């Protein structure tokens, strides 16, 4: 009935991993250590994590900590954590915002709007012939908005992304033959920012694109961002590993322990299970969210944690 | 999103699938294969008397999760480990009494069930044994002998015996003792006992702590018209057992046109008794107990006896009894699949092992376990 997370023993080097890079990018304030449900310390970055320094200094004295208790770990001891988070305050290191900037300046040279034809909207010069539309060059990115060559910050306080100069145009969108004059084309301001990690990545589908209006107008929007994940913003979450052991029961498998067979070798808390299958059903029939059940690598999945072994007959 | 884990579970489990249809599937099947290795259990010793003694170990005294009582009790009912006719009337009685019903050898008190009245009644020697312990003995001399009743008493236990010098006047000993403060009473025949068999687990059904008391008439005695005063009557049994005459002498003597529960078969009342609805509520029977019905040997009966009680006192809705060794009748084969609920039974418990593997699995299935 407890919220969190719980890792197997033969997992913890990969979780620790994980805790260690949220220290190193200002997303972890402190973690609360205790063995089996007693506590033997506390990590936390000195002076809010400034200095590169002392969160690489905090993540060291994480797995000093910790690696031989788990290491040796036996049958009914385990090791919990208490993380204190904020998506908001991660940022990037050097090599990660120049890995995006090479990515966003591949955009540079697409087109936004193509030209018009008779038959269909698109760039049309500013000026007509004989009272009606012609059409001029397709709408590059380049022309609208100006992509920043190299990247701004230190290794303390991180790197950052400028967002790219916003340009204007005197080209118009509309049709070929037209009498009606083309409608004008303008950038989004509030389709462009700077990037600079902050819990967010760069949002692909919505980026560089160029948006038609009710009233006809085109609008362009430069680089757009998007939440990296839909966690809650803040918050401390408890993480457990155990000396456990992990099955994988994957039913469209070619071979697999059937459902005879499991309870064979467990037995399960009846309480638990019925949950779970009303969890299913609810979902299937009415659409409801369920913690129990989980969609995870396009395999919806339920956990369960047996009392124990099942004693022979 | 998920749980902190119990350290001492020693596996995590996760099952995948693409559609939540297989996955729903994979569930339902180990929510039911789960409830079964729990809940499917056989309770037999190596003999009668070893068998009977197994019960009062796992229901009364005990830690089990289906336990009529967790602590001591002060009474026990004994019946002659071959006179089935007694302890079927004894039944009523020790689910009032919050008894178990064991059994003894006529010559001498056996050593197992000597020190299971010990375990069950918590008798120490550094603890006085007052007068609230006793045991009943159910018949005369001719079934449970003076020696073994010396030999209780000797012991510092209080022996109470209701007995005659037949097997009519014995039951009427019996059944004054139960409390006959309501209306009900069964009736059978001194022959036809697989058919009194079927009405043992009801007539240990309580009301108020009263059981419903049973008589076995001859098909009436003058002393059984006194007793049976204007009361309501069903009578168990073919008439080759309870004539339509003597059927009159209750009409007459009571005053009450008495019912009547018959099949043509001891398998086939057993499935009469199961589909009365006064009996057992359509639709909700959960709990069901499984014992030989002596088709094979008549003397098998004995193990119904002492789960009787058991079953009309089980969790919070009471169990028949299924009488099949060999095979199921298809009258029981229906009667079981109207009982049960749309979800499935809960428990089946088989009391001696003398039954054939093939009727437990036709229970598995028609119960959905
Ligand atoms: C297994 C687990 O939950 N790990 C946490 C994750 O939830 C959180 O989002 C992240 C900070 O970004 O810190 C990790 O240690």
């Amino acid at each position: 009935t407890t919220p969190g997370y719980t890792v197997v023993k033969n997992d913890w080097k990969k979780a620790v991993k994980q805790l260690q890079d949220g220290l190193k990018n200002k997303t972890i304030s402190t973690i609360k250590v205790s063995f089996n449900g007693n506590s033997v310390g506390e990590v936390t970055p000195a002076s809010s994590g400034a200095k590169k320094a002392d969160r690489d200094a905090a993540a060291e004295k994480l797995y000093n900590l910790v690696n031989t208790q788990l290491d040796k770990l036996g049958d009914g001891d385990y090791v919990d954590f208490e993380v204190t988070y904020n998506l908001a305050t991660q940022i990037i290191t050097k090599a990660e915002a120049e890995a995006v900037l090479t990515k966003l300046q591949q955009y540079n040279d697409k087109v936004l709007i193509n030209s018009a034809t008779d038959t269909v909207k698109g760039m049309v010069s500013d000026t007509q012939v004989d009272s009606k539309n012609v059409a001029a060059n397709p709408l590059k990115v380049s022309d609208m908005y100006t992509i920043p060559s190299a990247i701004t910050g230190s290794d303390d306080s991180g790197y950052s992304i400028a967002k790219p100069t916003e340009k204007t145009t005197s080209l118009l969108y509309g049709t070929v033959g037209d009498a009606t004059a083309g409608k004008a084309i303008t950038v989004d301001t509030a389709s462009n920012e700077a990037f600079a990690g902050n819990g967010k990545v760069i949002d692909y589908n919505k980026s560089f694109k160029a948006t038609v209006q009710g009233d006809g107008t085109v609008k362009t929007s430069g680089v757009v961002l998007k939440d990296a994940s839909d966690m809650a913003a803040t918050g401390t979450i408890k993480v457990r590993v155990t000396s456990a052991k992990e099955e994988s029961i994957d039913v469209d498998s070619s071979s697999y322990i059937s459902a005879e067979n499991l309870a064979k070798k467990y037995v399960f808390n009846p309480k638990e299970v019925s949950e779970a299958y009303n969890a299913i059903v609810a979902l299937q029939n009415d659409g409801i969210e369920s913690d129990l059940v989980q969609l995870v690598n396009g395999k919806y999945q339920v956990i369960f944690y047996p009392e124990g072994k099942r004693l022979e007959t | 999103a998920d749980i902190i884990a119990d350290a001492d579970s020693p596996a995590k489990i996760t099952i995948k699938a693409n559609k939540l249809k297989d996955l729903k599937d994979y569930v339902d099947d180990l929510k039911t294969y789960n409830n079964t290795y729990s809940n499917v259990v056989t309770v037999a010793g190596e003999d009668r008397i070893e068998t009977a003694i197994e019960l009062s170990s796992k229901y009364y005294n005990s830690d089990d999760k289906n336990a009529i009582t967790d602590d001591a009790v002060n009474n026990i009912v004994l019946v002659g480990s071959t006179s089935i006719v007694d302890g079927l009337v004894a039944s009523p009685l020790a689910s009032e009494k919050t008894a178990p019903l064991l059994l003894t050898s006529k010559d001498k008190l056996d050593s197992s069930v000597k020190s299971e009245i010990k375990r069950v009644m918590n008798l120490k020697s550094d603890t006085g044994i007052n007068t609230s312990k006793k045991v009943y003995l159910a018949g005369g001399v001719n079934s449970i002998s003076k020696d073994v009743e010396n030999e209780l008493k000797n012991m510092g236990l209080k022996v109470t015996r209701l007995s005659g010098e037949d097997r009519y006047e014995t039951s009427l000993a019996i059944a004054d003792e139960i409390g006959l403060d309501n209306d009900k009473a069964f009736v059978v025949g001194g022959t036809g006992l697989a058919d009194a068999m079927s009405i043992a687990p009801v007539a240990s059904q309580l009301k108020d702590g009263d059981a419903t008391p049973i008589v076995v008439v001859d098909g009436i005695s003058d002393d059984a018209k006194s007793f049976l005063g204007t009361s309501d009557v069903d009578i168990i049994g073919g008439k080759n057992s309870v004539s339509k005459e003597i059927e009159e002498s209750i009409d007459s003597a009571t005053g009450k046109t008495p019912d009547r529960i018959s099949g043509d078969d001891r398998q086939a009342t057993n499935a009469e008794v199961l589909k009365e609805d006064d009996y057992f509520k359509d639709g909700e029977v959960v709990n069901y107990f499984v014992a030989k019905d002596g088709s094979t040997k008549e003397d098998q009966l004995v193990d119904a006896l002492a789960a009787a009680p058991i079953a009309g006192r089980f969790k919070e809705s009471p169990a028949p009894i299924i009488l099949a060794t060999d095979t199921l009748s298809s009258d029981q084969n229906v009667a079981v699949s109207k009982a049960v609920p749309k979800d499935g039974g809960t428990n089946l418990v088989q009391v001696g092992k003398g039954i054939a593997s093939s009727v437990i699995n036709k229970m598995k299935d028609l119960l959905d376990m």
